[PDB]
Order: structure tokens, then sequence, then C-alpha cells
């Protein structure tokens, strides 16, 4: 296996660290929406 | 609450129509169904006593 009179290895290894994650951001989401309709009117007794 | 009150006043509202209406009361007196009599010799007589 090759290694020295008491098992050290000649040759050493490599971490390989990872990316890391991302963090997520976050959007305004809208869902457009309209205005509530108009009903039909009645008429008064007084002037303007 | 006043908000509601004036809704209802305006929308509610009816410009009533108006009448006016005379009244004799020696002649409704006169004109009686049950006890129809004279009110002026009634007075005078009411007045003697």
């Amino acid at each position: 296996h090759n290694l020295s009179i008491d098992g050290q290895p000649l040759s050493l290894a490599i971490y390989a660290e990872p990316t890391d994650p991302k963090a997520l951001l976050t959007s305004m989401v809208q869902a457009s929406q309209g205005g509530s309709a108009v009903l039909p009117g009645t008429l008064s007794l007084y002037r303007f | 609450n006043l908000a509601e009150m004036e809704k209802v006043w305006l929308e509610r509202d009816e410009r009533a129509l108006e009448v006016t209406r005379t009244v004799s009361l020696a002649q409704f007196y006169q004109a009686l169904s049950s006890d129809n009599f004279n009110l002026t010799e009634k007075l005078t007589q009411f007045l003697r006593e």
C-alpha cells in the first residue's frame, strides 16, 4: 500500500469545499384586481 | 349611525301634499249624527244659568 514503516501515507488528499447555498430574494408578487361596480342611482328632493 | 340616519331621511323623503280644511263649530255640532243641536242657542242658554 506504499506507506511508511508504521502506516503513514505518502500522498495527501483535498477537501473540495462546496460552493455554499444562495439566499432567496423575495419579490413583489401582485395579482391585479379592479374596483367595485357602479350601481344605478336614485334621485333626491333637494337642489344641487 | 348618523350617515345611516341621513340616508334613510333623504331616500324615503316625500314632499307630502298639503291640504287645508275650514271647519265651523256651529255647523259641525248642528250636523251631528247622534246629538245634533243648535250650538249658539245652547251657548246662550248655558250662559243664562
